[PDB]
RNA sequence: GAGCUAGCCCUGGCCAGGGUGAAGCUGGGGUGAGACCCAGUGGAGGCCCGAACCGGUGGGGGAUGCAAACCCCUCGGAUGA
RNA sequence: GAAUGCCGGCAUGAGUAACGAUAAAGAGGGUGAGAAUCCCUCUCGCCGUAAGCCCAAGGGUUCCUACGCAAUGGUCGUCAGCGUAGGGUUAGGCGGGACCUAAGGUGAAGCCGAAAGGCGUAGCCGAAGGGCAGCCGGUUAAUAUUCCGGCCCUUCCCGCAGGUGCGAUGGGGGGACGCUCUAGGCUAGGGGGACCGGAGCCAUGGACGAGCCCGGCCAGAAGCGCAGGGUGGGAGGUAGGCAAAUCCGCCUCCCAACAAGCUCUGCGUGGUGGGGAAGCCCGGGUGACAACCCCCCGAAGCCAGGGAGCCAAGAAAAGCCUCUAAGCACAACCUGCGGGAACCCGUACCGCAAACCGACACAGGUGGGCGGGUGCAAGAGCACUCAGGCGCGCGGGAGAACCCUCGCCAAGGAACUCUGCAAGUUGGCCCCGUAACUUCGGGAGAAGGGGUGCUCCCUGGGGUGAUGAGCCCCGGGGAGCCGCAGUGAACAGGCUCUGGCGACUGUUUACCAAAAACACAGCUCUCUGCGAACUCGUAAGAGGAGGUAUAGGGAGCGACGCUUGCCCGGUGCCGGAAGGUCAAGGGGAGGGGUGCAAGCCCCGAACCGAAGCCCCGGUGAACGGCGGCCGUAACUAUAACGGUCCUAAGGUAGCGAAAUUCCUUGUCGGGUAAGUUCCGACCUGCACGAAAAGCGUAACGACCGGAGCGCUGUCUCGGCGAGGGACCCGGUGAAAUUGAACUGGCCGUGAAGAUGCGGCCUACCCGUGGCAGGACGAAAAGACCCCGUGGAGCUUUACUGCAGCC
RNA sequence: CGAUGUCGGCUCGUCGCAUCCUGGGGCUGAAGAAGGUCCCAAGGGUUGGGCUGUUCGCCCAUUAAAGCGGCACGCGAGCUG
RNA sequence: UGGGAGAGGGUGGUGGAAUUCCCGGAGUAGCGGUGAAAUGCGCAGAUACCGGGAGGAACGCCGAUGGCGAAGGCAGCCACCUGGUCCACCCGUGACGCUGAGGCGCGAAAGCGUGGGGAGCAAACCGGAUUAGAUACCCGGGUAGUCCACGCCCUAAACG
RNA sequence: CCGAGGGUAGGGCCCGUGACUGGGGCGAAGUCGUAACAAGGUAGCUGUACCGGAAGGUGCGGCUGGAU
RNA sequence: GCGGGGUGGAGCAGCCUGGUAGCUCGUCGGGCUCAUAACCCGAAGGUCGUCGGUUCAAAUCCGGCCCCCGCAACCA
């Protein structure tokens, strides 16, 4: 449940932070780090591809374990629950009684010290790994892999859910945190319950500071520009966008579709997203 | 206020230096040029 | 040609002094339990005043200048984008 | 002979401006041919969070000594960062290399590209980050953690002794980390002493004093003491750490448990080695056998990898420790001890500057550390001062206008002006006190007001120490004295009422615009299912993202509050397996050429034939658009209401003479003696209006309006004073400009504005300080404007291509 | 057009007279006072404010009066902006 | 103490009918709607029918004139947790009671905020009709809302 | 010392008044519709919401003070 | 300056493309009603802004004058 400040300074006003209840462990596990290297945007060519990128805390990267078949039928404890800053979810630290430590996506609903395993067998509780042919019809699910052993690529942001509406040959049919309907390889893999930490949606940022912090550099509209740097530049004073409104490389940005057409992904998508 | 040489060895030898110039096709021509026209230096002094 | 400048990356460094007093925590009151109230404690903040530092608002001077952007007075930020 | 021609030389302005911070000078003695300028002394002033000192970069001999003065030095010059010559930089321990990684760079494997080349895991390179062993003094003209003296320490080689399953580029541990706040104990540094040492002093009225002036330390191995850091011990099992592993990870068990122990640092002491002032007498010597003690203040530095809180969640790799594999256990490793060995490069000097970047010995710029004392609430602020460094490389006079910087001004008090522009006022602290409004934080330092020095008396709490004295830190009460005045100097808000715009802190046109512009949290639309979209690239490959729809791209709007109406006919986009059109290709009714002929060859209808377009729907926080005429109410006026034409639909709420209103200073009200501005209304809105958002809104603003109080040289209206120039004299000595000049007024004339023509009037020759009307003054081959079938940026339903996508 | 800087203010004036005032006049539907109208006259004078960039104008309060024009809409190598 | 009846409340779960959409089939010239029509939909294959899937909401018969609660109000079924109440016995305390300005709490619908959800329904709005007009009644659509969670609002012909 | 009062600054309450603006009351014979009383020709009233020249309309829920 | 308009009483067609004036309302008479509105059955009313030309013929085509809307009026 976020958490309030007083206003008292301008920004404490609208400013909400996360309430970091259920973490229990406040530095990451020494064998699982590795430096991030931050990017700002460039490529290898050193050109800003993604622009606005840039300036934000400095992060170490916690590595998740998005296969999980690695281990089937090694149980595991629940040693604590982090904090990543590379992701919108929590991470739970798993002490395997193999001996071995592990990062997963923390889902809602898991508790420290309770025990998840991971494959055919497995019992059908938040936390264990099953190959999505094997989950009751209808029940949540997430990090669902998109084909077999390629990894965990589905519903891993905060508070994602994917339902199993039903099954069709090797395929299952998942309705994904987007409203689409696809069918995955019933060989997939996929953790019963929802990424946990759902009201990441609800913190305000507050000033621009915050979004600063985040990597997050500002951000200017077309409007503001010149003709030389985008199609809504120019004109004397303000101006309507005085042509179908576009991106700074011409492009249409009100409806225009973009998915490829020939995709061979198109004859598993059962329906495009909704809302 | 700050004029536009701030000079620098390092800066100066990683950038025009021989080596610098030899890495690079634009480079050697350079060197080529300036040995056919008989420069004492073809490169700019630094102290390293 | 990015030894000026603009952005980013890596790694370091710097911010006198004073002011205000958020959550929390304690104690008390309150109540079925609470919410909450008070005092103490606490030391938050693109918080306040103000040096360094970063600036460049207003005026004057300068104008074959001390200077191809400087000087004086004044003024803005100064734990933060 | 002219090209604002090119080169060179020499003029003109002109003995003119200037000679570079207004920190400031004076005399005496020396030296030398020559002295304001060099050396010495005494006096004066200036910096002192520097204008002192130590590093790094950059510079590259500028360092020291001798001898020089042509050029350089804005004057001079005997001097010098100048010329000549000689000298000067010494390291296992400081810095860098023979160590390690970061971004990045390179790059066996590999991938890609017409060539050149682009990528790329490892590995390698890469530092002001990690890691690693020297501290105090003396010494030279010039080097010193480098030479020397003292006391310490490191690595490598080998030997000896003991110990041990030894052994690594392989496994594990560690290295290893943010921001803010911060405990204890130290140290750096500082204040004081009636105590210790000291040459000396008694002045001019007084003082022979518990007087004055000056000093009262630094380094140090083991050990010891103090304060901290780090750290469980053992056993059993084991499938994990890509072989093994007794290591590590996991599980069970026992013991230990704020401890302790072991270990590692800091500090103190510590054998011992140094230092040692004023004053005096020539850098020295004396002082001196110097003394080297007590007390308080005390870090931001140390213990340190300390603690707490927070969210934005805070490098890597080696050294190091441990585990084992090959092998090897005659080895090897570990520990102690000894001897031997220990290379390369830097070291001078400037270093906020006359030696660096600025063409200059240039008022500019330049990262780190130290930065003392007293007082002012604190402090790196301010004033004055220590150490130390300086008086800015032209001077002497004079005491006009005028200019700059600065001081005061009677009466008035914004009447000045576009504007209180500027300059006043206010000004720190402590206390009393503080409004509308509000998002309850704020508005607030609102506003306004009191106090503030010194002396004596009584007294409360605190740190130290001991619970006491002493020192030190906070106070409280009482009685008094002095002045015009007690933050007596310096540094240090003027305030209020009321609109517009923007929520806010932020950002911007380097060098005429800081704003109402950009950004911004937030809101909506839209694309994107992951080999994502999108971006950059021919590509490979990258970014996105080691992310996964609570995410990522694009777009508008721009905190928050209350809201966001109608129009889908046109354009865009989304949907639409019918139809229509539709290229290559398919097909081949039927034509043609040629050949004796089989044949060879050419054209070619119907029909099948994609996307796109046509067509059918949807869609506004998609591009956008949101009427006209005529009539009508029992005074008049106006029209709730009605008639009709047109549209895709006819502007909703809210706002309105507005950053928008033309007519316009609209009309009415307020404010004023008077108000083209302001505010408040009205509504015939030339030409508001709802995310190019509409109406509000606390707080905020070096934004832009209006008004008041305070107070002023802004003004009536000017006067006087200060210094730096201007002026005079000695030194040095430019500049743009310049057809030549023997260069007056008027009224005419003239290519229409004449020193230069005509007529007339005036006028002896040449300077100096001033003023700026003319020389259509100087500068700049007009930016306005036109012209050129000149150019460039931008646009689009101009043309034609291309990438890209279909 | 190988540049003649452009409104307004300020400062400094100077000229014209088609005279705002003061002086001298005729005519008057001039009783007086005070006006009207025209002639002569350029010696001197010709205020301070509110509003607006303003010139102009309107307004306040006074005046003998609150004149009109020229001088590159006088005057930016004099200032302002 | 032993008993009983009940849609009293809260949580979690879950059943079937129906509507709408989507998929497949088969099938064709209309469907829909009204007072009568038109808008609308349908030869780009609708309506009607069979099978499949998705989702939301309300729970038919039982149901009654019934029951429960202080009121607002509560209706498929299952389980947990919890209030009230009536009856019996005649067992314990011994007037410990009634009321209640204030205070506090609950409080239908609509409405507000932040998330979700969205089948049917439907203010607003659009269209077709009617009419002098028809910013209505009727018809075709249709956004909030209706639904869940949390937090507000505190109203009523909150009535017997 | 206190002290009538004078002065400076800032509050609170009341009253009078104000361009314009809000609805209200009343006013013999104004304009527009016909909302309610009959099932008032769509039962009405109601709380709320949105909307419209106006009465009103509509949704959501409620009351009978509704008819047959 | 450039474009559009002017026609029964009101608002609109006809103009282009000559011969013809048409639609809604209103107005007049009749009907239904106790009466009015609405509704129903009939009717009248326009020499086309004005003048001048072209034509056999002009609302129409071309000039002039009149009125009435709309757009433009910029560079210093
Ligand atoms: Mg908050
Ligand atoms: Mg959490
Ligand atoms: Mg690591
Ligand atoms: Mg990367
Ligand atoms: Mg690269
Ligand atoms: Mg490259
Ligand atoms: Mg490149
Ligand atoms: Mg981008
Ligand atoms: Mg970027
Ligand atoms: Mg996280
Ligand atoms: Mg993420
Ligand atoms: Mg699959
Ligand atoms: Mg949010
Ligand atoms: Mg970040
Ligand atoms: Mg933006
Ligand atoms: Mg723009
Ligand atoms: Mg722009
Ligand atoms: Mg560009
Ligand atoms: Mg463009
Ligand atoms: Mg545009
Ligand atoms: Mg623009
Ligand atoms: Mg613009
Ligand atoms: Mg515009
Ligand atoms: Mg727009
Ligand atoms: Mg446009
Ligand atoms: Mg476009
Ligand atoms: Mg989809
Ligand atoms: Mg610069
Ligand atoms: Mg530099
Ligand atoms: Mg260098
Ligand atoms: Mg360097
Ligand atoms: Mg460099
Ligand atoms: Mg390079
Ligand atoms: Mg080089
Ligand atoms: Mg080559
Ligand atoms: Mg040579
Ligand atoms: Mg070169
Ligand atoms: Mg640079
Ligand atoms: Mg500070
Ligand atoms: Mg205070
Ligand atoms: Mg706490
Ligand atoms: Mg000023
Ligand atoms: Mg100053
Ligand atoms: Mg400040
Ligand atoms: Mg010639
Ligand atoms: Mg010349
Ligand atoms: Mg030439
Ligand atoms: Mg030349
Ligand atoms: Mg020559
Ligand atoms: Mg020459
Ligand atoms: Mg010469
Ligand atoms: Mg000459
Ligand atoms: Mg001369
Ligand atoms: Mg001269
Ligand atoms: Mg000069
Ligand atoms: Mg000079
Ligand atoms: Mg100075
Ligand atoms: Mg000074
Ligand atoms: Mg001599
Ligand atoms: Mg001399
Ligand atoms: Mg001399
Ligand atoms: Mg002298
Ligand atoms: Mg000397
Ligand atoms: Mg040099
Ligand atoms: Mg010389
Ligand atoms: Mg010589
Ligand atoms: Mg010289
Ligand atoms: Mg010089
Ligand atoms: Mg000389
Ligand atoms: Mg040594
Ligand atoms: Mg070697
Ligand atoms: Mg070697
Ligand atoms: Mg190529
Ligand atoms: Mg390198
Ligand atoms: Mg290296
Ligand atoms: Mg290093
Ligand atoms: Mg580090
Ligand atoms: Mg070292
Ligand atoms: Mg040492
Ligand atoms: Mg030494
Ligand atoms: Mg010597
Ligand atoms: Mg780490
Ligand atoms: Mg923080
Ligand atoms: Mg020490
Ligand atoms: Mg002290
Ligand atoms: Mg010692
Ligand atoms: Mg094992
Ligand atoms: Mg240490
Ligand atoms: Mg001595
Ligand atoms: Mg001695
Ligand atoms: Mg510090
Ligand atoms: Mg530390
Ligand atoms: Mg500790
Ligand atoms: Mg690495
Ligand atoms: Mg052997
Ligand atoms: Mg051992
Ligand atoms: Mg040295
Ligand atoms: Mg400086
Ligand atoms: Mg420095
Ligand atoms: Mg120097
Ligand atoms: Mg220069
Ligand atoms: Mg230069
Ligand atoms: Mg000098
Ligand atoms: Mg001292
Ligand atoms: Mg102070
Ligand atoms: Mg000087
Ligand atoms: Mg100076
Ligand atoms: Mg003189
Ligand atoms: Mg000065
Ligand atoms: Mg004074
Ligand atoms: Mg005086
Ligand atoms: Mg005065
Ligand atoms: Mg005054
Ligand atoms: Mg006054
Ligand atoms: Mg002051
Ligand atoms: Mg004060
Ligand atoms: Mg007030
Ligand atoms: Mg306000
Ligand atoms: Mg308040
Ligand atoms: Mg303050
Ligand atoms: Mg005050
Ligand atoms: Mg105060
Ligand atoms: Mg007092
Ligand atoms: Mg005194
Ligand atoms: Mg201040
Ligand atoms: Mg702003
Ligand atoms: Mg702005
Ligand atoms: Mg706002
Ligand atoms: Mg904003
Ligand atoms: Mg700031
Ligand atoms: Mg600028
Ligand atoms: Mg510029
Ligand atoms: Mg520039
Ligand atoms: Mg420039
Ligand atoms: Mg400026
Ligand atoms: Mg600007
Ligand atoms: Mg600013
Ligand atoms: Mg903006
Ligand atoms: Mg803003
Ligand atoms: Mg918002
Ligand atoms: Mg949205
Ligand atoms: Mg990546
Ligand atoms: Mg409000
Ligand atoms: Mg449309
Ligand atoms: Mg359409
Ligand atoms: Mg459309
Ligand atoms: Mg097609
Ligand atoms: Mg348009
Ligand atoms: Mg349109
Ligand atoms: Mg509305
Ligand atoms: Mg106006
Ligand atoms: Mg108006
Ligand atoms: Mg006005
Ligand atoms: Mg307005
Ligand atoms: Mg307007
Ligand atoms: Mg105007
Ligand atoms: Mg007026
Ligand atoms: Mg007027
Ligand atoms: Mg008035
Ligand atoms: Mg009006
Ligand atoms: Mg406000
Ligand atoms: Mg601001
Ligand atoms: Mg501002
Ligand atoms: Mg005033
Ligand atoms: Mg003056
Ligand atoms: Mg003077
Ligand atoms: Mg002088
Ligand atoms: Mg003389
Ligand atoms: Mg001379
Ligand atoms: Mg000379
Ligand atoms: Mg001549
Ligand atoms: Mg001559
Ligand atoms: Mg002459
Ligand atoms: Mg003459
Ligand atoms: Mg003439
Ligand atoms: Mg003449
Ligand atoms: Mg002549
Ligand atoms: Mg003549
Ligand atoms: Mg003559
Ligand atoms: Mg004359
Ligand atoms: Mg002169
Ligand atoms: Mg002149
Ligand atoms: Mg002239
Ligand atoms: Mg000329
Ligand atoms: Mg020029
Ligand atoms: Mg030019
Ligand atoms: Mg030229
Ligand atoms: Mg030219
Ligand atoms: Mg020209
Ligand atoms: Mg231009
Ligand atoms: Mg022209
Ligand atoms: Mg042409
Ligand atoms: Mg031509
Ligand atoms: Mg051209
Ligand atoms: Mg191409
Ligand atoms: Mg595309
Ligand atoms: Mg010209
Ligand atoms: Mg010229
Ligand atoms: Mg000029
Ligand atoms: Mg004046
Ligand atoms: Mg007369
Ligand atoms: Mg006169
Ligand atoms: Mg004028
Ligand atoms: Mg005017
Ligand atoms: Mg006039
Ligand atoms: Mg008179
Ligand atoms: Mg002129
Ligand atoms: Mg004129
Ligand atoms: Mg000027
Ligand atoms: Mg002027
Ligand atoms: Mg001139
Ligand atoms: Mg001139
Ligand atoms: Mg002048
Ligand atoms: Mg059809
Ligand atoms: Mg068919
Ligand atoms: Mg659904
Ligand atoms: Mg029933
Ligand atoms: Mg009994
Ligand atoms: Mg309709
Ligand atoms: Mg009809
Ligand atoms: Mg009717
Ligand atoms: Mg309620
Ligand atoms: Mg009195
Ligand atoms: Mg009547
Ligand atoms: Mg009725
Ligand atoms: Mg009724
Ligand atoms: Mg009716
Ligand atoms: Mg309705
Ligand atoms: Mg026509
Ligand atoms: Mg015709
Ligand atoms: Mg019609
Ligand atoms: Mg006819
Ligand atoms: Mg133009």
């Amino acid at each position: 449940a976020v958490k309030k400040f007083k206003p008292y300074t301008p920004s404490r006003r609208f400013m909400t932070v996360a309430d970091f209840s259920e973490i229990t462990k406040t530095e990451p596990e020494k064998s699982l780090v590795k430096p991030l290297k931050k990017t700002g945007g460039r490529n290898n060519q050193g050109r800003i591809t993604v622009r606005f990128r840039g300036g934000g805390h400095k992060r170490l990267y916690r590595i998740i374990d998005f296969k999980r078949w690695d281990k089937v039928g090694i149980p595991a404890k629940v040693a604590a629950i982090e904090y990543d800053p590379n992701r919108s979810a929590r991470i739970a630290l798993l002490h395997y009684v193999d001996g071995e430590k592990r990062y997963i996506i923390a889902p809602d609903g898991l508790q420290v010290g309770q025990q998840v395993v991971a494959g055919p067998d497995a019992p059908i509780q938040v936390g264990n790994a099953l190959p999505l042919r094997f989950i009751p019809v209808g029940t949540v699910v997430h990090a669902v892999e998109l084909e077999p052993k390629k990894g965990a690529k589905l519903a891993r942001a905060a508070g994602t859910s994917a339902q199993i509406q039903g099954r069709e040959g090797d395929y299952v049919i998942l309705r994904l945190p987007s409203g689409e309907l696809r069918k995955v390889h019933g060989e997939c893999y996929a953790t019963v319950g929802a990424v946990g930490n759902a009201d990441h949606k609800n913190i305000v940022l507050g000033k621009a500071g915050r979004s600063r912090w985040l990597g997050r550099r500002p951000h200017v509209r077309g409007a503001a520009m010149n003709p030389v740097d985008h199609p809504h530049g120019g004109g004397e004073g303000r101006a309507p966008r005085g042509r179908p409104p576009a991106s700074p490389w011409g492009w249409q940005t009100k409806g225009l579709k973009t998915r490829k057409r020939r995709k061979p992904s198109s004859r598993f998508i059962i329906a495009r997203r909704k809302k | 206020m700050k004029r536009t040489w701030q000079p620098n060895r390092r800066k100066r030898a990683k950038t025009h230096g021989f080596r610098a110039r030899m890495r690079t096709p634009g480079g050697r021509k350079v060197l080529k040029r300036r040995r056919q026209k008989g420069r004492w230096r073809l490169t700019p002094a630094v102290r390293k």
